RNA sequence: AAUCCUGGAUGGAACGACGAA
RNA sequence: AGGGGAUCGAAGAUGAUCAGAUACCGUCGUAGUCUUAACCAUAAACUAUGCCGACUAGGGAUCGGGUGGUGUUUUUUUAAUGACCCACUCGGCACCUUACGAGAAAUCAAAGUCUUUGGGUUCUGGGGGGAGUAUGGUCGCAAGGCUGAAACUUAAAGGAAUUG
């Protein structure tokens, strides 16, 4: 796939993980 | 019969030129391998490898075989010839021809202590063809040829007894290794050293001496 | 000037640049992190004794078709499980 | 050295300055040419005709040195020099090649134009660059008639002239043949004028 | 910036003689350049040379023959002991028969065979062949 | 690899050129990578000029001209049978016909 | 060169360019051997009396053979004011 | 189409190269001597050859033809080649030379007439 | 050109070259002695002066500067020194 | 003897194919 | 966060096209587009070419400055100017041609002077993935940035050219 969009996917998943971890922290 | 069509071929067949050293000294261009098998009958050929090469078409692939041939008498002279042809035997034949055409001489020299009958090279030499650098370093007696098999065979057919080597690059391309080694030993006489500083009188060409028994 | 310093009092720079560019390798890294010892179900030993649990019929990878007659093995010293191969024709009938 | 009879005569100077050989190319100047004398207004250069004469005599010495004169070769693919080279070849041996050169005439031993020369002579190296190139492959010297912007690579003796002109080319070829014959001994009288005209070696549009 | 002048001098010489020029102009004329060229002259590698005295640093014009293949400089001027000499020569000379490694000693700038004879060593400068 | 040394354009010493718009597809292309043409034309045509001169008061007049400068993007210039495509050796030919 | 007791070895002592003193190799096919005829007292050329000049493919390719031959000719005497040392 | 091949063209060129003072612009007689002077297996090829010889003779009768060279032609060529005027234009008609050429002559140290004409931008 | 004498070049070339890139760098400028009308009292003046030089007896003016050589006032007489 | 002249364009839809060699 | 907010216009709404079309096309249209004060600290931020310095082939054009010329034109025929021409020069954006050279080649007057390997210095890389990921720090209002693994996985990924 396009590296730009793969990057966009990583950024979204990072955001997801950051907040679902803030749920505990 | 030969039937030369060359000033040099005519002179050779007439017997005026008896040594390839005159050819080399006057930088004469050779075009008939008959000259070389006349002057240096005592050389041996050797085929290094046959690899096939292919060209793609509407209908499959025409494969024609490449051949790398090394000729030499083991006193001071070698040649290298590469030829592609539809059949291996024709490749080898025409490659022997080309190798005889590409014959050059070698400057054997001593590692030190000029005792007897040079065994090594007089200088370090490199040769490049492609990615491949091939270096030849002088070596003492008895060391033999410290090199790969094919390069060893080239040098044995050159008459080198003891020599060291250093390569670099994709040496698994044997055509390029051998062209590099060939250049590296051709540059021996291209290198100037103090035993060659002394001036000479610039001799005259056979093409200017025996010109009457030349072309017509 | 071919990059790297050449001066006569510049050996420190060269030392440290070597160290970092050694970390770029695989052997040095594997050797100094101790992956043999912290991981790699052995302890960097050559062999290991283990306890059979089951036999397996692992299928081969393409391009090929076969069943390779492996076994699951629980090491004695670590307890770790590992799949291991039984090399020969018919030798699975000895590892019951 | 020379006996000083070969030095430039005012008759030859009249010929050269009538044919405007001295009038070289413009301030375009290849720095491999110090033959210039005092660049003119109009953006034009003047050539040292004395140096032209000396180089011409040297070229004639080299041509006379050849044992077999048929080993010398004259090239001219320019229209303005074909007649010149052919008359040169008539009054000497000088196996000529006028017009097209047929690549592979010095190499390619089976070819029908196969010459094995000891020397070649060229009107314009730019227009005849194939010939000098092939000479480089096979150990041949090259004589050329240059102007002051010409590509003198792979060029031995060069004769500065006005190759743009019709009369300059023919004049230089005529003088070359004259000197060569005087050196060979056909023309026993050095001071004599050699009854052949210079306008014989010229181009004619019909 | 301009760090070592001998290097620029010798690069100029090598490029000139690559091109086939029988002369070359050197700047800015160090003492060490003079003694280096004296060595190469004594062994016949260049010919004459002439030092031009502007009051700044000097120029040098070196007449050349085709006898010289490579004049180089070793930067940094490594310190060299009396077996390290043969190590060096084996590394950077074409043969054991000719070529001279040059090295500043306390006994002047000179070549390595002369150094063997005087039994002294020092700091390498360059090489010539 | 590098198809062109100019890379497409005429930017040597600039950094930025402040683009323009293709008059066919409104694409923002730099002024130097574009293709500038100038459509200098007579206002009417070769045909109707005779009718116009016949029906014109103020004889001898001028037939003035319409001048408009055209920029096209690469894609539109190649679609519209302009700079179309060339061989590797003739790409270097920089003069017009 | 030569071995312990005279007895020359190193076949093929080669030629050297008259303009650079670089060796001319066997495959340097742009190398040329100009031969210039001598003259004697009348204006005629002597057959078999040459002034030789070797030139290498390097010098010829770089375009300097003309000047090199000019200066060599004047150093050998067969020319006059054409070439100048001080450009 | 009616294009002819290199066999025809080369054969016709040879027949014209060495039988010009002969066959004329008429296909019939040209045919009836070409069958005699060359051996040809086919009447059709013969007639094609003869037609092209006729066309080439038609070409020759109004100017020359490239590629052709027969005895009469080359003789006329050399006869015109040796043309010379009796004035030999290099000979003097009265000479002009710029001041640069003038002091060139002076530096060479020679005796010549000079009708100096000044040339400026 | 492959042979030349860089020690004895031509004066034409050395005047053609930049003042720094000659064999021995030196100035292409010069000095003048100038007469003002009236007060003779000749005044010594540089070519590339940079200043509106003026005679001490009467402030007439001798030169006005430029990016290079100064422009001498039209009523004056200069001699090169 | 009469006699004024030219160069120039776009224009819809059309998905997919087991691997092995 | 204020201001301004005409055009265009991520979002969104619609008309069509399409097997579907929350895409291309059309019509609207918020944020943005502009500015002020303050954050961000990225880019194919590219000449994908680190800076300083020396040397090495030809050729012409051009930008800026300067020198010279009884050079041309305009002034007040005339001066000084200015604009042009010629020659030269320092410095700059570049360009053309050739390869003595280099390079895997494409190509390069630098990508040359590097196995005949060393002018000085900084930075980066070490098969491809995983992964610029996880974790931990630090900066940031945030968006995110800088720093940055391992497990596991694999024999080829890839560059340049060749003929189809
Ligand atoms: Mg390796
Ligand atoms: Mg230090
Ligand atoms: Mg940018
Ligand atoms: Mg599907
Ligand atoms: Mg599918
Ligand atoms: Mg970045
Ligand atoms: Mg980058
Ligand atoms: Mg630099
Ligand atoms: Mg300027
Ligand atoms: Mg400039
Ligand atoms: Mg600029
Ligand atoms: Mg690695
Ligand atoms: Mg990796
Ligand atoms: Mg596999
Ligand atoms: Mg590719």
């Amino acid at each position: 796939m396009r590296a730009k969009w793969r990057k966009k996917r990583t950024r979204r998943l990072k955001r997801k993980r950051r907040k679902v971890r803030a749920r505990s922290k | 019969g030969w039937v030369p069509v060359t000033k040099l071929g005519r002179l050779v067949k007439a017997g005026k030129i008896t040594t390839i050293e005159e050819i080399f000294l006057h930088s004469l261009p050779v075009k008939e391998f008959q000259i070389i098998d006349t002057l240096l009958p005592g050389l041996q050929d050797e085929v290094m490898n046959i690899k096939p090469v292919q060209k793609q078409t509407r209908a499959g692939q025409r494969t024609r075989f490449k051949a790398v041939v090394v000729v030499g008498d083991s006193n001071g002279h070698v040649g290298l010839g590469i030829k592609t042809a539809k059949e291996v035997a024709g490749a080898i034949r025409a490659g022997i021809i080309i190798a005889k055409l590409s014959v050059i001489p070698i400057r054997r020299g001593y590692w030190g202590t000029n005792l007897g009958q040079p065994h090594s090279l007089a200088t370090k030499t490199t040769g490049k063809c492609g990615s491949v650098t091939v270096r030849l370093i002088p070596a003492p007696r008895g060391s033999g040829i410290v090199a790969s098999p094919a390069v060893k065979k080239l040098l044995q057919l050159a008459g080198v007894e003891d020599v060291y080597t250093q390569s670099n690059g994709k040496t698994r391309t044997l055509e390029n290794t051998l062209k590099a080694a060939f250049v590296a030993i051709g540059n021996t006489y291209g290198f100037l050293t103090p035993n060659l500083w002394a001036e000479q009188p610039l001799p005259v060409s056979p093409l200017d001496i025996y010109s009457d028994e030349a072309s017509a | 000037g071919k990059g790297k310093p050449r001066g006569l009092n510049s050996a420190r720079k060269l030392r440290v640049h070597r160290r970092n560019n050694r970390w770029a390798e695989n052997n040095y890294k594997k050797r100094l992190l101790g992956t043999a010892f912290k991981s790699s179900p052995f302890g960097g030993s050559s062999h290991a004794k283990g306890i059979v649990l089951e036999k397996l019929g692992i299928e081969s990878k393409q391009p090929n078709s076969a069943i390779r007659k492996c076994v699951r093995v629980q090491l004695i010293k670590n307890g770790k499980k590992v799949t291991a191969f039984v090399p020969n024709d018919g030798c699975l009938n000895f590892v019951d | 050295s020379l006996p000083a009879t070969f030095d430039l005569t005012p008759e030859d100077a009249q010929l050269l300055l009538a044919a405007n050989t001295h009038l070289g190319a413009r301030n375009v100047q290849v720095h491999q040419e110090p033959y210039v004398f005092n660049a003119r207004p109009d953006g034009v250069h003047v050539i040292n005709v004395g140096k032209t004469w000396e180089k011409l005599v040297l070229a004639a010495r080299i041509i006379a040195a050849i044992p077999n004169p048929e080993d010398v070769v004259a090239i001219s693919s320019r229209t303005f020099g074909q007649r010149a080279v052919l008359k040169f070849a008539a009054h000497t041996g000088a196996t000529p090649i006028a017009g097209r050169f047929t690549p592979g005439s010095f190499t390619n031993y089976i070819t029908r134009s196969f010459k094995e020369p000891r020397l070649v002579i060229v009107t314009d190296p730019r227009s005849d660059a194939q010939a000098i190139k092939e000479a480089s492959y096979v150990n041949i010297p090259v004589i050329a008639l240059t102007d002051l912007d010409s590509p003198s690579e792979f060029v031995d003796v060069a004769i500065p002239c006005n190759n743009r002109g019709k009369h300059s080319i023919g004049l230089i070829w005529y003088l070359l043949a004259r000197e060569v014959l005087r050196l060979r001994g056909a023309l026993v009288d050095r001071t004599q004028p050699w009854s052949i005209m210079p306008d014989l070696y010229f181009y004619r549009d019909p | 910036t301009r760090s070592s002048v001998l290097a620029d001098a010798l690069n100029a010489i090598n490029n000139a003689e690559k091109t086939g020029k029988r002369q070359v102009l050197i700047r800015p004329s160090s003492k060490v350049i003079i003694k280096f060229l004296q060595v190469m002259q004594k062994h016949g590698y260049i010919g004459e040379f002439e030092y031009i005295d502007d009051h700044r640093s000097g120029k040098i014009v070196v007449q050349l023959n085709g006898r010289l293949n490579k004049c180089g400089v070793i930067s940094p001027r490594f310190n060299v002991k009396i077996g390290d000499i043969e190590k060096w020569t084996a590394n950077l000379l074409p043969a054991r028969q000719f070529g001279y490694v040059i090295l500043t000693t306390s006994a002047g700038i000179m070549d390595h065979e002369e150094a063997r004879r005087k039994h002294v060593s020092g700091k390498i400068l360059g090489f010539v062949y | 690899p590098k198809k062109r040394a100019s890379n497409g354009r005429n930017k040597k010493g600039r950094g930025h050129v402040k683009p323009v718009r293709c008059v066919n597809c409104s694409k923002s292309i730099p002024k130097d990578k574009a293709i500038k043409r100038m459509a200098i034309r007579n206002i009417v045509e070769a045909a109707a000029v005779r009718d116009l001169s016949e029906a014109s008061v103020y004889p001898e007049y001028a037939l003035p001209k319409t001048y408009n400068k055209l920029h096209y993007c690469v894609s539109c210039a190649i679609h519209a049978r302009i700079v179309r495509v060339r061989s590797r050796e003739d790409r270097k030919n920089r003069a017009p016909p | 060169m030569e071995n312990d007791k005279g007895q020359l070895v190193e076949l093929y002592v080669p030629r050297k360019c008259s303009a650079t003193n670089r060796i001319i190799k066997a495959d340097d096919h742009a190398s040329v051997q100009i031969n210039v005829a001598k003259v004697d007292e009348e204006g005629r050329a002597i057959p078999g009396e040459y002034v030789t000049y070797a030139l290498s493919g390097y010098v010829r390719s770089r375009g300097e053979s003309d000047d090199s031959l000019n200066r060599l000719a004047q150093n050998d005497g067969l020319l006059k004011n054409v070439w100048s040392y001080s450009r | 189409g009616r294009v002819r091949t290199k066999t025809v063209k080369r054969a016709s060129k040879a027949l014209i190269e060495r039988y010009y003072p002969k066959l004329t612009l008429d296909f019939q007689t040209n045919k009836r001597l070409c069958d005699e002077i060359a051996t040809i297996q086919s009447k059709r090829l013969r007639n094609k050859i003869a037609g092209y010889t006729t066309h080439l003779m038609k070409r020759i009768q109004k100017g020359p033809v490239r590629g052709i060279s027969f005895k009469l032609q080359e003789e006329e060529r050399e006869r015109k080649d040796q043309y010379v005027p009796e004035v030999s234009a290099l000979d003097l008609s009265r000479l002009n030379v710029d001041n640069q050429t003038s002091d060139l002559v002076k530096s060479l140290g020679l005796k010549l007439p000079l009708s100096v004409i000044n040339v400026s931008a | 050109v492959l042979v030349q004498d860089l020690l004895h070049p031509t004066a034409a070339s050395e005047a053609r070259k930049h003042k720094l890139k000659t064999l021995v760098q030196g100035p292409r400028s010069y000095f003048l002695d100038v007469k003002c009308p009236g007060c003779l009292n000749i005044t010594t003046v540089f070519s590339h002066a940079q200043t509106a030089v003026t005679c001490e007896s009467c402030s007439t003016i001798l030169c006005t500067p430029t990016g290079g050589k100064a422009k001498l006032s039209e009523g004056t007489s200069f001699r090169r020194k």
